[PDB]
Parts: structure tokens; C-alpha cells; sequence
């Protein structure tokens, strides 16, 4: 079977440079020649404890372009299975009789892990632990770099806005540090700086990164701007006025930039984005979006099926 | 066995913890259940060690460690011993080394961690940072100084 | 046409002996040789008035695995269709013309009745409707008993917790009472017996029950110990903590069990059956909600295709 | 009892709690942070009681015990024996009444007290009655078995 | 000083024969001779952790009625002072260095006297504890019955209702259970049964009672009818229904009482009295809360002032 | 009249050195003399349209000790004056024809100060607005120092624990910098510091402050150590956990404290200070919530009193 066939899929950390590699090809090929029947009568459990109506949607549709049913639910205000009374793991073992695969965000860091060692031979997906991993997004943001860059090696990245709590960049940044040569390009304010744990992985690998105050001081050099939400109530509303200038993107910001950089954003962008960068060849977050759904395909089809025939 | 001018006791076969650090011995008997067995179990605590001047002690009956349990030790006391005392006469004298791995008694810190409210053993990733133990938990993947962990 | 085709299904007392055999022998061999195609083309709708996570989940997965599509909706804090403005009888109406079948699930007494009345030639089954049945759900723990005692008479069966309350307790002792032979043994604190008119229909069909202050008492002879949650809100902190004791299941209590005994409790277990009891060979409630996917297969399989090809 | 295969030394001034109901020792240690102190500790689990099959033996030196704190070992220890000694002398021997109090220790049942998430510590009136121990918490009022209270 | 000069009022199992007396022979005098200066200058709090419209009026109003100044909260929905982390304790220590006296309801039992250990000299009055103790509730109706009969002794004493969960009348019990002579009457489902631990109290002083299935029985020698609230939200709608009509009091029922009987209620009623009682000479109820005045008050001013040249 | 007669009192930064003596002095008099009867006949208004019940409380009392009367409401989730469309200076026009002083907390920075705009000749007494002022706390901490130290000027002084958003820790050094000679202990995480604007005030008055990682440091010379709640909310569950550790105040550590040293907390404390601090000589933190009393009767009396015959 193909090396990810019926593994869970919880952080980043757990997989590897060809791992990455094998979910982008698959990727491209989903992309190039869909197969809408590959998952035919699977059906995944697509279990949001913490809502999020983008990610949801984003992977459930991935479910059904490659043809599996699925059954589920968001947002557990309360929910009588992993909340409220029982506990995750019973929750999980219930539901890992009735389907294929479970795909499970959650408030919690380490939800997911916890619900592998009850989910029997269901292989479980991480779609959001806390503020611990996210590995979809990173392999949709890793696709969505190789796509737009020719490769994911010797790449000037540059990271703005929360660093310091972002789990979305923590995991890019892990990932990116996996393959070679990748220079690093950190602007957020002070108290919003890149953990220094992330700063010490890199130092050990021998990647190159600098922090700066605003986008132009990089501009030129960037091949990929990956903004990042700034939560409003991180801050104090007079200290988030006094230093979002330094974090936010306007066209005109753009006159330096690489014809080749693209400007990517998990979204929602709002607060840092404006919506003049959106007719630009720059932007690339919706397109990034759309890219979730041949990331989210290829992560059901490898994990699921035995024999990849790509 | 322990003895200086009266009466002294020992055990026929089993293991035998020695020099634990203050008060460490009634913690080590705590977090390891080194009690929960019903063999002839001995302890001494504030002994008069003179190669020091207190410290603690233990010894099961019919009960032997593997090279592994004694790991677990070096967290709370570091430099000790463990012996295994088959026919009155101590057949082997090893040593705790630091783990790579310590599970069920330490309590993640992060209060939002999925394995405080469930049927898990806690599990964590030794990893000393000139001396400064750091710990990762195997479910939220964080990483907290062993004072941090060890202080709950 | 089979005998349950296009048939509603709203009571255990509406189903004869012949009936639940024939929903359980269907169950088996849709367990044995999945047919994922069997309810192609048919269009369910999974009405839950009452929100219940698990169960929706159990049924629309069963759906799924026979290949029909579903529509639905959860938890009715309002609905412009049935509770806060239309009544009940016109949402069915309404629905009843879109679908092939209705699962439903409702607060009140009597409401999947009720549609019955309103819903034309479209079947409705009841996924519980207040206090009174869950035919699903004793169908699910029949076919459970069955399945791992080889039959459903002559069984030794005590039930534990909230006998007075619990409607799957009370429809589980009625479709048991159809069959022959069957002991029953109550254990519950004295402000949760087993109502009188239970007890009185028994002793009619003139089946032996007796009652007992704890499960050791009878442990050593039974086949089925069936659990079941004590709502804490019922009692008083002080009596509920006066009283769990005698009705809580942890392993040790097991020494004196049958080889063959099984523990099963509809879920959510948690103040009842401690997690040592799991790795039992005895623990058996989640294969048992396992099993709820072959039952309600079964059951969707026979009202909705004339003519089961087994 | 005694033992004519290792008996442990003796001491001066301290205390004996012998006839520890094997099993119950260590968890009268952690229950009343006996070994919260410096003083010399001996303890002996599991051992060999003609009068009862096996029992524990905690020994603290240089600290006695009131009629209370001795009272207080009465429902886990109630056949125990605590000697008060001194001069190597067994000087005084005392047994484990029930208390009309018992504090600290206990948790109350009610999940509803006020005790749980407050800085106070438990209390209960201790009543005897025909089968069992009727203990009532200060702070609820309510009444529990000591078989409820006392349950694990 | 008076006997009840700086005591806290916490629970009716502190109180004595002498101190019922002293409160009932208070109010007697401040209901004759009001003292509307007695309190000028002292400041009260009004703490209701647990919202109570009926009881905190009442109190307030006695408070008014002294004299004193009011301060004070309810429900813990809005207030800022324990909504999620600050301990009960901390809150009075805080509180007893504003104050002269707090009055306090709670919904855990035990809150009143865990705040006498953090008051230091501020006396703390009990308005509820969760389901332990009402004392204000129970001096209340100890004062019209004294003031309707003329006495607390040889009574004639019938309780209806929910004599299971109603903190009000286990307390009444034990009160009059002080005096001499006094027989009672408990009327109610056996699901909703007078507790043993009261019945053995009783016994344990040679005090007669003795269960009835209607009022009918005891009517003709009544000289008390206490009917309580029935907790309907514990019960089974059905079976609510079921029992409700034997514990329901109609102006007919009283056809045979004597002149000196009355009935009382703590309130609210709604299905247990009619509103056809209301005009007979009988109904006392809302006689009765106009006495929580001369009740409160008393103890407040007992609380509050050595001597009392009432 | 008084320097304060007929005065706003809106922040700190508008009251000079004389005008907290004088607040602190007329403190002094009215704990010593009560004068129960200043204000008999004024009518003040207690606005909490940020609800906060421990300073409501606190406020309140001061108004009856005074013999005021009182009338306000307390959030806006209940009350119909601003929920949606009325603005607050119109809240004030209206209010202003009704009392003598208006009292008010606000969740937006200024809104006292907006409020005088509109009061007329209705002083405005600020209890709080948003992250910019809370000058009574600041009083009342001040009133405590004094009282403890018998002096203002002089003074070790060292502030623990979230110094970034405390506006409380702002505004006593802010205070305390109106004095001479009074040196600073800064104990805060990086994340947490007390930020540089104050820090710049200070350098510009050449008075010492500096940065310490624990308490133990600066025991020895302590005379106020004044210890903040750590907005946990607003930092990460695990990030909280790694630094509250070091900022935690245990009664061990008052091993070396000086005979004069006093520990102060705003109040609620929960992680900050340990239990058995409470018993030391050194906790005066109840103390000093106590005092808010005397502080707030000051200001009431200093501002609708021409002259005080204190
Ligand atoms: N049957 C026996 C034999 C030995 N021991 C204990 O084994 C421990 C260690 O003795 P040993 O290593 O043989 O000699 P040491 O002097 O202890 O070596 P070291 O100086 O390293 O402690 C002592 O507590 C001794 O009482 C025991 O409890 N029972
Ligand atoms: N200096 C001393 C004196 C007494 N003890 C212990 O105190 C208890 C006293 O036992 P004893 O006086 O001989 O009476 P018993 O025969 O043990 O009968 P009982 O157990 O009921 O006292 C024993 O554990 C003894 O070892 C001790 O450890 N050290
Ligand atoms: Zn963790
Ligand atoms: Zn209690």
C-alpha cells in the first residue's frame, strides 16, 4: 500500500519530507484527472466539536468530489458525546463504529491524538487541535507554495502578524524547515513576535531568518508573503492601532514586489489585507483557498486507499 | 541489615531501593505505588545516612525491577540504587538513567490539554536543556521547564 | 412484499415477535453482505426535533451505507415548522412531500405517532419521542442480545440504574417479554424502581423477575447486565451520592460473571461503568452501539424495498 | 507480635503505631502527613500478626499523639495499638477511640457542599450506629455512611 | 445583651425552644410597636448568589422597616463578584468590612456557615442554603402559627405536598419537633415521601404522625394545614398528572375544619390551592409572607442590639 | 469650600499631590469621626454600565455611611437606557436632573469624562472606564499605604504580575510618582511589562525603578508589595502556566519581609496569593478593600461639602 494508507494524520511534525511530497503530488494529480468515484461507499464523519463553517466545508467537499457520504456535525455548544458528560474517548469509540474515517476539530490541544488511541483501525484527521496543529492547512499552504513556486526549496518566505500565536505559521515554518535552503522573513509586532522555540528549531537546522518592522523593508526579495490574522482581542484596542500599520497590505506596498510573489492568507483577512491587493497577480489566498480541496482529496484518497493508482 | 548496636531486619528475596534524597522517599512510594504490593515492604525515612545525614529508603518482597522502572527515578532522586536480593545476598546493584519517556504521574500543566479530562496516562519528552529538563506532552505537543511540570 | 414494507414503525408493542426476528435476521445479513446500493435513489429525511448527536449519527450513517440521500436538520430551538409556530402535523405534511421515509426524533409523547397521520404513504420511523418509545434502539439491543447469546429466550437479564425513567429499559423488557422463558432481575435505589404496570405485565405473561439491592447479588448467574445512566438532575446531590454505589459497574465486580455475560448500556456511560470494565471481555456497549447501524439498515431496508432479496 | 527471623531496632522517645491493618499503613501516612517532618521514620508493611494474618507498623520518634490525634486513626486502624515511648520504654499504650469529630481527612459525598472549591477543611460529627459510622458534615448538614464517605 | 446579640442565623438545628420564643415574642412587639429607628445607621447587605424576588423583598423591606440602609446583589448572571473564579470566601471577607450584617442566599448548601468563617464580627443571616437549610422561612411560619393558635404545643399538624425535596418543611418539622405534644399529618405520593431521617427524629422523641391518602382524613382535627410547592420539574409529566389531584386543595375540602384552622402555603401555590380557598376564613397564606416582616425584623434587630427595650 | 467642592474627579492625572492629601486626611477623620448624616437629603446615582459588583458594593456603602440615598442599575444586558441607540450623553442630560453626583463605570476609555460634558453642575465620579482610569482604587490603595507606612514619600515599593494592562498599577504609579524619594520593583513577565510610557514618566522625574524575575530579590526591602491579577484570557493556557509560576506569592516568602511590609491586591486574587498568606501580619489586602470605604466617603464628602467640620 502507498505509505500513508490508513495512518491518522495529526501534526506535521509526524510527517515527513517525502510524506509531504507524496500529498502534493497526489494533489496536483486529483487536481489534473479528478476521480469522483475513488471513495465511492465510504463515509466519513466530518466532526466539528470546535465550528468552522470555511474548514468544514472546505473538507467535506473534498469527501464528496471523490465520491464518500458523509455524516456529522459542528459546533458542540454542548453535544451528549464529548463535552457536556462523556468523555472525548467514548465519543470517539462510538463513532469509530460506524465509519470510515473521522476528520475532528476541536477546542482542546490534543483532541485528535487522544481520539487515535480509541478510533481502532479508523485513521483519524486533524482539522484543528487548540492552538496545536493544523495539518491541512499546511499541506494546502505547502501545495499552494510548490504550485505558485516551481519547489519548496531556497524560497525567501516572509510571515507577518501574530507569530506568537498563530499555530497556522508555526506549522508552515516546521514544515518549510523539512526541505532545504528556505530563507525566513519574520514581521510582527513585540508582543506578538515568532515563539523562540520555532527560532531555536531553526538555528539547529541552519536556516536563515531575521525579524523586521514592516513588510518594505523584504518586499523585494519575497517570493512568498504569507500574512496572518491579527486577533483584535489579543491586544489592547490602543495598542492594536499604534502597531497595525507595521502589519497590514495595500497595493501600493506592492511596487517591489517579485513578479513571481504571490500573497497568501488563511483567512479571514480584513484587518490586514485590503481589498485593493485583491486584483493584483500578487494575490493568491483565494486561490490558496480553492487549493484545500486537492490537499484535503489527496489526504482521503492516500489515507483511504490501499492502492493509490495516481 | 540496618543495623548499629541492637536489632536489625532483611528481606529473603525482592528489591531494595536505596539513598533517596529528603523526603522523597514517602513521594517515590506515592507516585510509583512501590506500596500497592501486599509483600513484606520496609521503609525508613530521615535515616541517618553519615555519608550525608538523612535520607531515605525502601524494600519490597518477591518483587524485582526492571532496568526500566528503575528510570523513572531520576526526575525526583537522580543518584540512588536499586538492588535485587535473591537468597539474603544482594545479586545486582544497578542505576536510574534519565528516560526518554515518563508516563502517568506527571500532570500537563496546560489547562486546556486534552488529557486532563480523560481515560489517558499522561505522557511526556525528556529532553534536558543545560540542566532544565524540559518536558513535551504527547497530546498539546507543548513543552514546559521540568519545575514547571513537577511544581503540580 | 415483505412484512414490514412500508410500514411505520413508531412502537415495540406495534412490533410482533415475528417482526423483531424478521428486523434481526435482516440485520445479520446486512452485516454478513453489505448492499450499498440497495436504497439507491431514495431520498430520507432525518428530522431531529430533539437534537441527539449519537442517534442522528447512528441513522444517517445507515442510511449512507444502503446508498440513500439524506436532508435534515438538528435540535429545534424554534423551527418555523413545528414547535414554535406551525404545528407538527403540518412540518409532516409538508416534509412528507419531499421524502421517501421520516426519522424522527421529538420531545414530546406521541409525536412520531402523530406523523404517522400526515404523512401519506411516506413511512416514519421514530428515533424517540419523549418519555414513551425508541423502537430503534431496543432493535439494536435485541439484536446485540442475539447475536451474543445465541437467542433471546431463556435468558437471565438484569437490568441496573434508572429503571423507573429510562424508555429504552421499558421497551427492551417488553420485547423481551414476547419471547419465552426470559428471568428478569431489577437492581435500582427504591426511588427509581421499575414501574408497577411493567411489573404487572410480566406477571400476566407470567415471567419470573425479583429485585435486588445490588448487582453482586445476582452476578454470577446473569447473561445480560444491562446499565443504564441515572439522570443526576433527578435526584438530590446528597441521595444520588447515598445511593450510585449500588448501581456502579467496575471491573473487580466481575469475578463471579458468566463467561458468556455482557455488559451493555445504551450510553452515555460514565457515572455508571467505570473505564476498567472496558478491557472486559464482558464490555460490550460499544460493539453494541455498533451494531445500531445493522439494525437501522435493517430496519430502513424492509420499510423502504418491497421485496427484501436476503 | 514478634519475628525470630528480623526484628527492627527500637529508640528512645517516639511513638508505635502496631497493628495497622496491612494495607491501611501507608495510606495513615499520607492521610495525616506523618512523614511531613524530620524526625526518624521506620515503617513496616505487610508482616506477620498471629492475631490478624499480616499488619503494618509505622514508627516516629521523638512525637506522641493525644488521645485525639490517636482517636483520629479509629476508622481505618481501630484495633491498632499506638505506643508512647521513652527510655526505650513502651511507657504508654494507648487504643483508637471513636471520635465525636473527625476533620481534614474526610471529603463530603454531596457534590453540592460549599466545602468542594472553598480554603476550609472538611468536618464531621461522628455518630455511632448499629452496622456502621453515621458521619454529618459541618458545612451541608447532611448526613452519610462512613462506608459512603469513606468510600474510594 | 440578648441571647441572639451578634449570633449568626444559619440553621434551625442551632436554634433552641428559648431562642424560637425570643424571636417569636420580638416580632410580636415590633408588629404591635414598630421601631422604624432601631437600625438608622447600619448598613446591611442583601446577598443573593441565588436570585430570590420573594425572599429578598421580604427581607429588605424588614430592613427598610428598622431603619437601615441596603446594599446588595442577585443572581450571578450579571454580578462580577464570583461569576467564575473568585472564591466565597474571599467575597466575604471583602463584604464584612463594608457591613454590619449580610444576609445571604446560595445554591450550595453550607454557604452561610462557610461565610461565618470568613466575617469575622459581621453576623451572617441565612436566606437559603441550597436544599439545607431556610431558618427566616421557618421563624416566619413558627410566628403565624403562634399568633393563629396561640401556641406551639399540642398541635394538630398536617404536611401536603412534596415532603421529599421541600427544604421548608423538614425544617418546620424540625422546629415544632422542639415543642410538646404536637402530632403530624403527612399527605403525599409515596415518591414524594416525608424522609425517614425526619420520621426517625420523630420517633426518637416519642412524637406521634402518621401518613394519610387525602386531607379528607385529617380535616376535622387539623389545626395546621401546611401545603408545600410540589417540585413538578423533578417529576414525570404523566405521572405529575397522575398523583397532583390528592394533594390539591379546593374551598370544599374545608367543609368540615374547625374555626381555628389555617391553612399555609410558603408559596408559590398554582395547582395545589385553588383560588376558590382564598376568600374562606381559612386561607393564611399570604397572612403568613406578611409575617416574614415581623420575623425578619425581629432577628435583625436581636442580631444587631444588646437589648432591645421593645 | 474644600479644593474638591463641586470637582469631577476623573483621573488621577488631574489631581495634584495636595488634592490626594487632602483626600487621604479627610479619609483619616471620617474612619476615626463617622458622620452618618453629611449627606441626609442627597440623592446620588450609582451607574454601573459595566457591572461591578465588588466597587458598586464598595461605593454604595460609602453613599449610606454618609446618609445618602442611592438609586442606579447595574450592566446593560437588562437595562433599557443605552442598550441599542441612546447615547450616553443623552443617559447623562437626563440623570444629571435627577441627582446630586453621579457615580459611574463604563467599558470605553473617556466616558466619565464625556459625562461631565453633560452633567451640568452634577459631579461626575469616575469608578472606572474601560483600560484608562479607576482613580477611587487608586485612593483607596494610597489611603492604605499611608495609613500603614505613615507616609507616601520614601517608599519601596514593588508591583507583581500583569504590569502591561493593569490600569490599577498605572495609576498608583502614576500616584505614587507625585511623591519623592519612592523607589520601584518591577516583577513581570516579558510578556506582561510594565510598559514603557510609564517607565519614560519616571526617568523624566529621576525616580528609580528596576526589573526583578522574583519577589525573593527585593523582600528584604519591601515596604509595599503590591501584587496584580494576571488576565489569563488574554495569554495562552499554556503560555499562562509556564510564567504564573514565578509570580505566585506564597507565605514562605515572607520569610525576610520587614515588620512595616504590607501586601496589597486589587482584588480578586485566585493564582496570585496563596491561602496561607492570609493569616500573616503582612496580608492586608482585605484591609485594604476595607478602606475603599473610608476613600470613597472622602471624596463624596469633599465634593458635595463646601467645608468639612471633620
Ligand atoms: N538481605 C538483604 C541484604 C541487603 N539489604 C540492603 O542492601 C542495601 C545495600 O547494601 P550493599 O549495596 O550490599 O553494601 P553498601 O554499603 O550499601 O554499598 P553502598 O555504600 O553503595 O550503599 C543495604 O540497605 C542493606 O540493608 C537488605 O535490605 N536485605
Ligand atoms: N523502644 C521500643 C519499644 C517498643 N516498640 C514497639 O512497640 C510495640 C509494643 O509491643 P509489646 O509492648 O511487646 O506488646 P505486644 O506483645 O506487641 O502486644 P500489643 O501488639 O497489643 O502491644 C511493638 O511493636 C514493639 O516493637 C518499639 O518499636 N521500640
Ligand atoms: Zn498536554
Ligand atoms: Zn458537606
Amino acid at each position: 500500500a502507498n505509505p500513508l494508507y490508513q495512518k491518522h494524520i495529526i501534526s506535521i511534525n509526524d510527517l515527513s519530507r517525502d510524506d509531504l511530497n507524496l500529498v502534493l503530488a497526489t494533489a496536483a494529480k486529483l487536481k489534473a484527472n479528478p476521480q469522483p468515484e475513488l471513495l465511492k461507499h465510504k463515509v466519513i464523519a466530518s466532526c466539528f466539536f470546535e465550528a468552522s463553517t470555511r474548514t468544514r466545508l472546505s473538507f467535506e467537499t473534498s469527501m464528496h468530489r471523490l465520491g464518500a457520504s458523509v455524516v456529522g456535525f459542528s459546533d458542540s455548544a454542548n453535544t451528549s458525546l464529548g463535552k457536556k458528560g462523556e468523555t472525548l474517548a467514548d465519543t470517539i469509540s462510538v463513532i469509530s463504529t460506524y465509519v470510515d474515517a473521522i476528520v475532528m476539530r476541536h477546542p482542546q490541544e490534543g483532541a485528535a491524538r487522544l481520539a487515535t488511541e480509541f478510533s481502532g483501525n479508523v485513521p483519524v484527521l486533524n482539522a484543528g487541535d487548540g492552538s496545536n496543529q493544523h495539518p491541512t492547512q499546511t499541506l494546502l499552504d505547502l501545495f499552494t507554495i510548490q504550485e505558485t513556486q516551481g519547489r519548496l526549496d531556497n524560497l525567501h518566505v516572509a510571515m507577518v502578524g501574530d507569530l506568537k500565536y498563530g499555530r497556522t505559521v508555526h506549522s508552515l515554518t516546521q514544515a518549510l524547515a523539512k526541505f532545504d535552503g528556505n530563507r525566513f522573513y519574520f514581521i510582527a509586532p513585540d508582543a506578538l513576535a515568532m515563539p523562540q522555540y520555532i527560532l531555536d528549531m531553526l538555528d539547529e537546522k541552519g536556516i536563515a531568518w531575521s525579524l523586521h518592522s514592516s513588510i518594505e523593508e523584504v518586499m523585494a526579495e519575497v517570493d512568498i508573503l504569507y500574512m496572518t490574522r491579527v486577533q483584535k482581542e489579543r491586544l489592547d484596542p490602543s495598542e492594536y492601532a499604534n502597531v497595525k500599520a507595521q502589519f497590514v497590505l495595500r497595493a501600493s506596498d506592492l511596487h517591489n514586489a517579485k513578479a513571481n510573489m504571490k500573497v497568501l492568507h488563511p483567512l479571514p483577512r480584513v484587518d490586514e489585507i485590503a481589498t485593493d491587493v485583491d486584483k493584483t497577480p500578487h494575490a493568491w489566498y483565494f486561490q490558496q483557498a480553492g487549493n484545500g480541496i486537492f490537499a484535503r482529496q489527496a489526504l482521503l484518497a492516500l489515507v483511504l486507499n490501499r492502492d493509490l493508482v495516481l | 541489615t540496618h543495623d548499629n548496636k541492637l536489632q536489625v531486619e532483611a528481606i529473603k528475596r525482592g528489591t531494595v531501593i536505596d539513598h533517596i534524597p529528603a523526603q522523597i522517599g514517602f513521594k517515590l512510594l506515592s507516585l510509583f505505588k512501590l506500596t500497592e504490593t501486599d509483600q513484606r515492604i520496609t521503609i525508613g525515612l530521615n535515616l541517618p545516612s553519615g555519608e550525608m545525614g538523612r535520607k531515605d529508603l525502601i524494600k519490597i518482597e518477591n518483587t524485582f525491577l526492571s532496568e526500566d522502572q528503575v528510570d523513572q527515578l531520576a526526575l525526583y532522586a537522580p543518584q540512588a540504587t536499586v538492588n535485587r536480593i535473591d537468597n539474603y545476598e544482594v545479586v545486582g546493584k544497578s542505576r536510574p538513567s534519565l528516560p526518554e519517556r515518563i508516563d502517568n504521574v506527571l500532570v500537563c500543566p496546560n489547562s486546556n490539554c486534552i488529557s486532563h479530562a480523560e481515560p489517558v496516562s499522561s505522557s511526556f519528552a525528556v529532553r534536558k536543556r543545560a540542566n532544565d529538563i524540559a518536558l513535551k506532552c504527547k497530546y498539546c505537543e507543548k513543552e514546559f521547564s521540568h519545575n514547571v511540570v513537577l511544581a503540580n
